């Protein structure tokens, strides 16, 4: 259940973005990444516009290059799992004003490689340290 | 390191 439950966090994380119309641990989520979300568009401003989304190739790239450069170190914490959402919240936007042909149901394709990114990349750490459940949401619940 | 540092950096920020 693994990849699913990620992708199903990914997927409410962004319909939240896109406002259209989920469990403890996603509105946990939703909260903390969002608010991680607006800061990070504010500080990062002035790099991201250089940048045209206007593919979900694109978007997919530029998630995986980023993704890799933050997590290079071999460091993994919820904080930095976190950000991931923040990150995915923002390309959605941009793609939502910068795709080409817009494909209302490309949304469900990013919601994909950030479950395979998470999965592959922080899946054993996510595990070890309680999953979501057990970790993220006791150290980020109210 | 662009974006991908500043997260990180956001994110340790956070978690701690």
């Amino acid at each position: 259940c693994e990849f699913g439950y990620i992708y199903r966090l990914a997927q409410d994380y962004l319909q939240c973005v896109l406002q259209i119309p989920p469990s403890k641990t996603s509105r946990v989520l939703q909260n903390v990444a969002f608010s991680v979300q607006k800061e990070v568009e504010k500080n990062l401003k002035s790099c991201l516009d250089n940048v045209n989304v206007v593919s979900v190739d694109t978007a997919r790239t530029l998630f995986n290059q980023v993704m890799e450069k933050e997590f290079e170190d071999g460091i993994i914490n919820w904080g930095r799992i976190v950000t991931i959402f923040a990150f995915e919240g923002i390309l959605i936007k941009k793609l939502l004003r910068q795709q080409i042909a817009p494909d209302v149901d490309t949304y469900k394709e990013i919601s994909y490689f950030v479950a395979e990114f998470i999965m592959n990349n922080t899946g054993e750490w996510i595990r070890q340290n309680g999953g979501w459940e057990n970790g993220f949401v006791k150290k980020f619940e109210p | 390191g662009q974006v991908g540092r500043q997260l990180a950096i956001i994110g340790d920020d956070i978690n701690r």
